[PDB]
RNA sequence: GAAUUUGGACAAACUUGGUCAUUUAGAGGAACUAAAAGUAGGUUUCCGUAGGUGAACCUGCGGAAGGAUCAUUA
RNA sequence: GGAUAGUGGCCUACCAUGGUUUCAACGGGUAACGGGGAAUAAGGGUUCGAUUCCGGAGAGGGAGCCUGAGAAACGGCUACCACAUCCAAGGAAGGCAGCAGGCGCGCAAAUUACCCAAUCCUAAUUCAGGGAGGUAGUGACAAUAAAUAACGAUACAGGGUCUUGUAAUUGGAAUGAGUACAAUGUAAAUACCUUAACGAGGAACAAUUGGAGGGCAAGUCUGGUGCCAGCAGCCGCGGUAAUUCCAGCUCCAAUAGCGUAUAUUAAAGUUGUUGCAGUUAAAAAGCUCGUAGUUGAACUUUGGGCCCGGUUAACGGGGCCUUUCCUUCUGGCUAAACCAGGACUUUUACUUUGAAAAAAUUAGAGUGUUCAAAGCAGGCGUAUUGCUCGAAUAUAUUAGCAUGGAAUAAUAGAAUAGGACGUUUGGUUCUAUUUUGUUGGUUUCUAGGACCAUCGUAAUGAUUAAUAGGGACGGUCGGGGGCAUCAGUAUUCAAUUGUCAGAGGUGAAAUUCUUGGAUUUAUUGAAGACUAACUACUGCGAAAGCAUUUGCCAAGGACGUUUUCAUUAAUCAAGAACGAAAGUUAGGGGAUCGAAGAUGAUCAGAUACCGUCGUAGUCUUAACCAUAAACUAUGCCGACUAGGGAUCGGGUGGUGUUUUUUUAAUGACCCACUCGGCACCUUACGAGAAAUCAAAGUCUUUGGGUUCUGGGGGGAGUAUGGUCGCAAGGCUGAAACUUAAAGGAAUUG
């Protein structure tokens, strides 16, 4: 089921059952590549791309019409960002969660929240290190996760 | 499942919690801590000997009675201090006070076979010759 | 999590014969899986299974014909010396002319009989009778 | 070339100080025993905790049933 | 460097600051010499191994040392310690855990015997010596074989003319327990095997040990003994917590053996890997995070054809082709490409085969020790100079070595190309087995490497996106949390007012307030707490818990997604966050209720043990404590198995309903479907001791992953140690002893 709760829920997406290039696009192959840059060079991230093309373009997805995934393009043009989406992501999370425990003292449920999340930032980071993405140690903080996001 | 470990590589959990059960019995934590040489009224042995402190009367009954009562013996290496059973009537009277009895069990592993409470050890020879043999005739009691 | 693939395939196969079903779908497949019901097959346990093929992973439809009494998996895959095989059959089949256990050895994954006239042997995977 | 002698390493052992541990004397007490034989009433059952009482026991706060669901409509 | 026979922190001087450990280091215990092995036999295990063989260590405790190849030797020496011997009192000598033997200790263990004859050892050595060893004595440790009787005749009972048993009936045969000429045996004897002579008629030459309610086999026996306010009266009957009180007859089991005590093993699945249990019988941490440990989705050469050839058409073997034998090099056919040949795991795990593995022991082949336990003997002849078989085989489960396999489970390779391949060209860096007479140095060529750059050669290099996971986004949803704010009655108190004699309290009183007006009524004000009815077999949260309005702050599940990354996950000692009520230290505020305390009346009955006042507390802030029947008495993750009706959240569809004021969005409702929840009813495909359970199912047909806990009942959550806490106390947590039950679930008197 869920990391960090009792949940069990399944709501996802399905990849159809055709690696093919559907006929009712024939547009193009590299045209939605420089399109990924600009959106890229616009400020997104890759999730924020993929969304932006298949609610606008008519992109199923970027990997059958490419034949590379996002984040391979992006990290080939010299786009990628030094640390990853997710863990940029959850970062974020704690920090502002922090800010909030910092502000009001006796919200208990901040703090095992908290503690969830820098948890799930620990597994993470470690996944990281280890599949040499992030720099060898990167020792995650309290205080420079701050500096870190902003 | 079944509550335990189950992989290849998974021995030493499975002897670790092998010996804190173990140690959970009652005759291995005996065994291995060596009670039957401390605490025991024998030295972990089988016979002993011992002169006859005096004989105390615990009789079945009020005086419509079955006579079944023995005596009060101390040890010889143990110094300790223990009642015995001596058999039936006719050879209470060969055990006599200071009679350096050699003595057994009873038969229930340290507790009372019978219904007599409080005796675990029964008279095999008196005077260092025999009980069962001087009870029926066959041999006499050498004086001292 | 899912730890083994073919225990999920060898109990459903056992629940659906124990309900009294005819075909079984089983999800998802191996090489493991397809060469345990090939030998269950060539033995004739199972019926015909067919391999329904998305990209993913793959799923099986086995239809049975009975006769099946037990098929079951052993985990962990010990180790099986040649002289202790017979060992596993007086362990866990019913008698000594019928029944089976299956070996994962270097030259495949077989039964039993097989690998004691191949004269080779290697981990238990499971048993079928 | 003996008795004897200087220095050194190897060191048994004796005197003191501390420490570890076993056994035995010692007021006091609390427990248990067979002690054949001493001085009518309340009845929900518990759990955690606080206070009080020769004596179980009582009271305060929170929790459990290991406590016996009838009639009606929908 | 010293020292040693030699390496070495083995020692010394100098310099570094290292080494081991949760995969349990270091410390503590051992009634611990280690092993070959022993008992137990369905398997796996459990228990023992002082002891006959191998290795170690010691000779009362330590230390030191000469001789010698070898000793830190003690049937050698020296000193100290503890014992202790001798005497003329000056001095001298000591070491049985060698063989006998003595004392002591104990439940527990033999002759101060004979001999080198065997086996071997020592010496100047065939010859001497050997308490090593062998022989005999004691010996019910254990083990082997089997004496205590067999056959008739007569009379009866039979089945019934041929077969059994009975008998104070009867006949003779056979033989060794012993005694013993002799011979053998033996170093000399004893004993065994052989044997002249003697040796059997029952109290002979006599078999015992336990038992007879059940377990567990065999008494619907006999007599006597001790007790009776039971009947009778001196004969007795019956009862006797006489737990039989004792003898005799008869019977059962084993037998030259049988019983008892302690320990251990099997039956025991009361240790559970195979192979236990945890709703209620012992036992699921209050809940969650999380390190080590254990475990972890699928995927990459499959298939086909060709022959040859092993076993009785089936099983199993290897080479060729199918884009398919890749790799480290010499000698030849040749014009980088073949043959004859030396071999190779990026790293493993696994598995087959093999070597090297003391004997004895175990399993086992041969052989009539008269049989057998044993032993390795033996067998056959013209038994006159002889012949010949054998002393096999197997097991050894870890580690190390060699080897065939490549399923299963792991590891790495090209993502900033810094990747591979070459008769692609240039430069640098080094080396020469040589030839110029051998050598040292100098140079070129040649050949071999390594490096830096440019041409190409190529299908130039990136596995799915798990009804695993985390992330993003969209619309929601919720009594989820914090802060601030708003409201509702109610309770208590106060002010003003109306009217009069009681108001409270109890089963019954009394204390209490009251003609300065009690209780009651009306208007108003203040304080603190709490949020009824709505409120449900509904919702939210990890649990504890959460119920007035509004706003802010951050969070969360489920659904939807042709979004994102590609294993990031499950569980979890160490460690950590929260944790009802009660309780502790200070500040605040104190309306109700209220431990403690204070008073009233205590009336057989309190069945109806009370009343009033009231401290701490109840509320809050900052610190503490970490326990509850913290309960669903049911750990967490995953898969599958059965019908039905409700219900909450999200989504899909309806030429469906309703309100629009025109029937456009959207809301409420109905029908169908789906995902995720809280639950409910029936049933057993199944389970269970039952109550019952869709999980407590998928289990004697026993294995998806993982953590914790239990081992008959008391003593006992007690004692002691540690640790946390100001304290209360919490966490961990025994033993001696005592007992044959404690217990769970239903039906029935």
């Amino acid at each position: 089921g869920r990391m960090h709760s009792a949940g069990k829920g399944i709501s996802s997406s399905a990849i159809p059952y055709s690696r093919n290039a559907p006929a009712w696009f024939k547009l193009s192959s590299e045209s939605v590549i420089e399109q990924i840059v600009k959106y890229a060079r616009k400020g997104l991230t890759p999730s924020q791309i993929g969304v932006l093309l298949r609610d606008a373009h008519g992109v199923t997805q970027a990997r059958v019409i490419t034949g590379n995934k996002i984040m391979r393009i992006l990290k080939s043009n010299g786009l990628a960002p030094e640390i990853p989406e997710d863990l940029y992501y959850l970062i974020k999370k704690a920090v502002s969660v922090r800010k909030h425990l910092e502000r009001n003292r006796k919200d208990k449920d901040a703090k095992f929240r908290l503690i969830l999340i820098e948890s799930r930032i620990h597994r993470l980071a470690r996944y990281y290190r280890t599949v040499a993405v992030l720099p060898p140690n990167w020792k995650y903080e309290s205080a420079t996760a701050s500096a870190l996001v902003n | 499942g079944k509550g335990k470990p189950r992989g290849l590589n998974s021995a030493r959990k499975l002897r670790v919690h092998r010996r804190n059960n173990r140690w959970a019995e009652n005759n291995y934590k005996k065994r291995l801590l060596g009670t039957a040489f401390k605490s025991s009224p024998f030295g972990g042995s089988s016979h002993a000997k011992g002169i006859v402190l005096e004989k105390l009367g615990i009789e079945s009954k009020q005086p419509n009675s079955a006579i079944r009562k023995c005596v009060r013996v101390q040890l010889i290496k143990n110094g300790k201090k223990v009642t015995a059973f001596v058999p039936n009537d006719g050879c209470l009277n060969f055990v006599d006070e200071n009679d350096e009895v050699l003595l057994a069990g009873f038969g229930r592993k340290g507790k009372a076979k019978g219904d007599i409470p409080g005796v675990r050890f029964k008279v095999v020879k008196v005077s260092g010759v025999s009980l069962l043999a001087l009870w029926k005739e066959k041999k006499e009691k050498p004086r001292s | 999590t899912r730890s083994s693939v073919l225990a999920d395939a060898l109990n459903a196969i056992n629940n659906a014969e124990k309900t009294g079903k005819r075909q079984v779908l089983i999800r998802p497949s191996s090489k493991v899986i397809i060469k345990f019901l090939q030998v269950m097959q060539k033995h004739g346990y199972i019926g015909e299974f067919e391999y329904i093929d998305d990209h993913r992973s793959g799923k099986i439809v086995v239809q049975l014909n009975g006769r099946l009494n037990k098929c079951g998996v052993i985990s962990p895959r010990f180790n099986v010396k040649i002289g202790d095989i017979e060992k596993w059959t007086a362990n866990l089949l019913p008698a000594r002319q019928f029944g089976y256990v299956i070996l994962t050895t270097s030259a495949g994954i077989m039964d039993h009989e097989e690998a004691r006239r191949k004269h080779v042997s290697g981990k238990i995977l499971g048993f079928v009778y």
